[PDB]
Parts: C-alpha cells; structure tokens; sequence
C-alpha cells in the first residue's frame, strides 16, 4: 500500500507532505506500538489521528473513535474515509507515497 | 424511510 | 464483483428471500443481498426470528458511484464493502451480519 510509511516519525510526516504541496486532502499513514497514526493535510494545515487496536469477541479490529466506528484492517478504514468524511475534517483525496 | 422497507435514518 | 459471494442471490422475490432464511434455520445475523426486481439492491437480515428487509440505492458523486441505505448519509463504493462494514459496525441495522446465507 503506497500511502502506508512505515516507521516514520510526526515530524518527517509533516516533511513529506509539505514537500507535496500541501494538497487539500493530502494523507498517509504511519506506525505511532500497536498504534497507527492517520497524518491528514487539511487548509495547509496537518492534523494527526491516532489509530488503535481493539478485541470484541474474539475479534480484532482498529479504530478512531474508541469503538464507535471499526475496521478490520488499515485499508478498510482508508477506504471509508475517502467516500465519508466521518470524524475527520474532509475526504482522504490524494495519497502521500 | 423507504416506503416498504425497515431502512431507519434521519 | 459481488456475484463473486455466496451471500448474493441475484433476482429473487422478497418472499423467495423469507423462505431461504428460513431453511438455513432464522438465526440472528443470517443474512442474503439480492439485486431489485424493478440498479438497487435489498439486504434481507433476520434478528429475532423476523426478517426484514433494507432498499440499497446507488448514486454519482463527480463521476465516481455508490451505494447507500440511508440515502447517502453512509456510501460504499461497491456492496462487497457495505457487507463487511456491517459485519463489525451495526450502522442503521438492528444487528450485525454474522451468518451467510448461502
């Protein structure tokens, strides 16, 4: 997945897509242990989103919002958010590689 | 609704 | 893409929807999407012995085209993803889609 990082820290994030333009809807997604972090450029100005994994019944999934809205897995939740805008300020449109 | 269906939103 | 499921039936009426569940036993959570007699889709869901029955719809957004129960409120993109959204999230639904029906 090309807008998946890795192991990158907050502040090379805010680099990368600064050095893309700062698009209007410009994301990626990085490793924060367990946790991941959504980095969402929005009126030239980046918010960060902490992802966090959870276990319901034998199940696990990965959320935002403390169990309120789940996902499976990263790409669900990347999937959603680029047609809903959810909790986030605006849709994910342009993907940071 | 959807008049004859069990769709339930605002 | 979604006739690629056992939980998709194609055309068939809703009472052929009703008689399914109930051979595979009107457990809570069996579930079937089938294609609209007369684009649009129903989700047939059974939750507490009773079935009902959920209109899918699609529309165009800047070319791009989903799919919404609660009239683009929620979108999918295609039925696959609102099938296992609402395996983890109830959404509109009284319950969750835990079981195939096949």
């Amino acid at each position: 997945q090309l807008w998946f990082h890795g192991r990158i820290s907050r502040e090379e994030s805010q680099r990368l897509i600064g050095q893309q333009g700062l698009v209007d809807g410009l994301f990626l997604v990085r490793e924060s242990p367990q946790g991941f972090v959504l980095s969402l450029c929005h009126l030239q100005k980046v918010k960060h989103y902490l992802i966090l994994p959870s276990e319901e019944e034998g199940r696990l999934y990965f959320s935002m919002d403390d169990g309120q809205t789940r996902f499976t897995d990263l790409l669900q939740l990347v999937e959603f958010h680029q047609l809903n805008r959810g909790i986030l300020p605006c849709l994910l449109r342009h993907c940071c590689t | 609704k959807f008049e004859g269906y069990d769709n339930e939103f605002p």
